[PDB]
């Protein structure tokens, strides 16, 4: 995935040959490790956009990404 | 695309004062920085976010602020703190920094002690002509020199250099040089540099009479 | 372990280019922001940059848009900078810090020193800088000297060679038309000065030169 | 809640965009009586022949003045005409190079994304929600 | 996940933590790799069920789970 940023914050394009494998990335804060569980496609058009909160000793609830160290937003298509 | 403006450009103070130094964005931000670097090191981050201390930073420095308005605060000066310090915003491309804070050390005040210097005579086989002022030894760091030949300012040719803080004795000292050609220079007698510091209701005056002995 | 190793200081003439390396270990390259960050002598920073090395992103400050150009090797780890038609305020220190997630630059390079300069090797004119004629009141008594016209920088000024410490002001030196000048007093009590000798001593390494002048009292017409 | 990143459980404030691209659209039109054009031909009856002799042809508008027509060989003749009573509260539809006269504030009326006609950016639209439906929110998307 | 049957087939009982990733169970007919690209959630009540069919050189259509080896079903749950 290319690793950019919204606003400050850590941004993910997310492509699909990426779908189901742990995605991590450094920052100054220690290494962050963001779980995606999304219809997540191809790469194109029609993509959406939103964030993976961060979640410490938290079970998820109606999610389907977040990171555990540092709040990332995250970009992927739905083209198949 | 948002400047930083940080808030004394300087700043005087002894151990154990509560110094304070604010950073001023054009937009709203969240994150800042504040950097602390020494006169022959790398800068270091001391703040981060807003508020978040570095690993290993005392816990004598402070951040907050929020909606423009960050805030450096150092609780009770050390002689080790004595630095520049530095926001940063990095919430929008160009990251910007500030024009940085430059605290030092502080003392009683001291009038300086002023010696003038007419041009060596082997600097006068060279068709020009330096005068020097030395200021030496003196606080507060703020002063000015006004250099007139036989009555008249001059200003341009004039250069002014200063040591850093004396890590001693807590002073300051300058050198001033007015540099004319040395066909100027002879056309004249009277040189005077004269030197306005608060330690003093009128500026000290060394002046000479080229001519004379 | 976090480390990044710059390259060593450089000259160099105008309208020249150089090519500053940056050689980060202890982490992940790919995975941070490298950042550059000019300071001129006397300046605050300015920041110049901020490459992605996972998807070679850059940015520029619009101020050295046109003047840089960052890229980065993978394999190597290392971040690069050209600088190019470089001018005399070019003539700074240039460091490299990598960032951690947000715009913070959490570790810093040693930072090279980048030198803009025309000027060729002149060894400096050393002059003895007597108290005015007649001499002056007073306890104490204060010499001069002054070095004018050299480059590069820099130049080591003793009294007494060096056994004469105390008492003694070498003011920065300052740029006139391309060529350094500096000064140095040193005060001694009044009964040292002129019955010993006091003698201002310039080293200049750049062209292997070494002057000693004496300080004379002035006498008259 | 805390299962989303949240301190407190309890509703929260969500807000969604997408960016509207029309792919194709229909535009009405508003027909003036004046700015009407009437094509009319004028042959003389002579029974020349032909199987290059054309009658000759003019246009006008109700806001044009007498016409002075000429008649190779035989002169001008002149004339001036009327629209005399055709209705324009209506409005043409247009879907496409097919056109249909509709009543107003029907066509004011219709629930889809619109433009004022004086435009051409195309972008703008107004009332996009009507070709757009947002589904039930989740915490975070 | 865990490999069960149904009806003498394989059959995948998958879990929330295994989203993205690339399943793998042997087979006496070899390493079969099925690839789950669902609405996947926690494992609850709310389950779904269905068949990840074989798939050779044919690019997948309609379908968001498909196995290279042998068909195989597949059961999740769509809380979260």
């Amino acid at each position: 995935f290319h690793l950019t940023t919204r606003n400050g914050e850590p941004h993910m394009i997310v492509s699909r040959q990426e779908k189901g494998k742990s995605l991590l990335f450094k920052t100054e804060d220690g290494v962050n490790m963001c779980t995606l569980m999304a219809d997540l496609g191809e790469l194109c058009e029609d993509t959406i956009t939103y964030k993976c909160p961060l979640l410490r000793q938290n079970e998820p609830e109606d999610i389907d990404c977040w990171c555990n160290s540092t709040s990332t937003w995250v970009t992927y298509g739905t083209c198949t | 695309a948002i400047v930083a403006t940080q808030s004394p450009a300087i700043m005087s103070a002894s151990p154990g004062e509560k110094v304070t130094i604010s950073c001023s964005a054009s937009s709203s931000v969240s994150y800042m920085y504040w950097y602390q670097q020494k006169p022959g090191s790398s800068p270091k981050p001391w703040i981060y976010r807003t508020s978040n201390l570095a690993s290993g930073v005392p816990t004598r420095f402070s951040g907050s602020g929020s909606g423009t308005s960050y805030s450096f605060t150092i609780s009770s000066m050390e002689a080790e703190d004595a630095a520049t310090y530095y926001c940063q915003q990095y919430h929008n491309y160009p990251r910007t920094f500030g024009g940085g804070t430059k605290a030092k050390s502080a003392r009683a005040d001291a009038a300086p002690t002023v010696s003038i210097f007419p041009p060596s005579s082997e600097q006068l086989t060279s068709g020009g002509a330096s005068v020097v002022c030395f200021l030496n030894n003196f606080y507060p760091k703020d002063i000015n020199v006004k250099w007139k030949i036989d009555g008249s300012e001059r200003q341009n040719g004039v250069l002014n250099s200063w040591t850093d803080q004396d890590s001693k004795d807590s002073t300051y000292s300058m050198s001033s040089t007015l540099t004319l050609t040395k066909d100027e220079y002879e056309r004249h007698n009277s040189y005077t540099c004269e030197a306005t510091h608060k330690t003093s209701t009128s500026p000290i005056v060394k002046s000479f009479n080229r001519n004379e002995c | 372990a976090a480390q990044l190793q710059e390259s060593g200081p450089e000259l160099v003439k105008p309208g020249a280019s150089v090519k500053i390396s940056c050689k980060a270990s202890g982490y992940t390259f790919t995975d941070y922001f490298i950042n550059w960050v000019r300071q001129s002598h006397g300046k605050s920073l300015e920041w110049i940059g901020d490459f992605y090395p996972n998807n070679r992103g850059p940015t520029y400050n619009q101020k050295f848009e046109g003047k840089a150009t960052l890229t980065v090797d993978k394999s190597s780890s290392t971040a690069y900078m050209e600088l190019r038609s470089l001018t005399s305020d070019d003539s700074a220190v240039y460091y490299c810090a990598r960032g951690l997630w947000d715009a913070w630059l959490s570790y810093w390079g040693q930072g090279t020193l980048v030198t803009v300069s025309a000027a060729k090797t002149t060894a400096p004119s050393v002059y003895p800088l007597a108290p005015v004629c007649g001499g002056t009141t007073g306890s104490s008594v204060t010499l001069g000297c002054l070095v004018k016209g050299y480059f590069p920088e820099p130049v080591t000024l003793t009294w007494n060679s060096g056994s004469l410490s105390s008492g003694v002001h070498t003011f920065p030196a300052l740029l006139q038309s391309g060529l350094y000048t500096l000064s140095s007093s040193v005060t001694v009590t009044s009964n040292t000065w002129p019955s010993q000798t006091i003698t201002c001593n310039v080293a200049h390494p750049a062209s292997s030169t070494k002057v000693d002048k004496k300080i004379e009292p002035r006498v008259p017409i | 809640g805390w299962g989303n990143g949240c301190g407190l459980f309890g509703k929260g404030g969500i807000v969604t965009c997408a960016m509207f691209r029309c792919k194709k659209n229909m535009e009405g039109k508003v027909v003036q009586p004046e700015n009407l054009e009437y094509t009319i031909v004028i042959t003389p009856h002579s029974g020349e022949e032909h199987a290059g002799k054309h009658g000759k042809e003019i246009k006008i508008t109700p806001q044009s003045s007498i016409t002075e027509a000429e008649l190779t060989g035989y002169g001008t003749v002149t004339m001036e005409c009327s629209p005399r009573t055709l209705d324009f509260e209506m409005v043409l539809l247009q879907m496409e190079n097919k056109a249909w006269l509709v009543h107003r504030q029907w066509f004011l009326d219709l629930p889809l994304p619109w433009l004022p006609g004086a435009d051409t950016q195309g972008s703008n639209w107004i009332q996009k929600e009507t070709l757009v439906t947002f589904k039930n929110p989740h915490a975070k998307k």
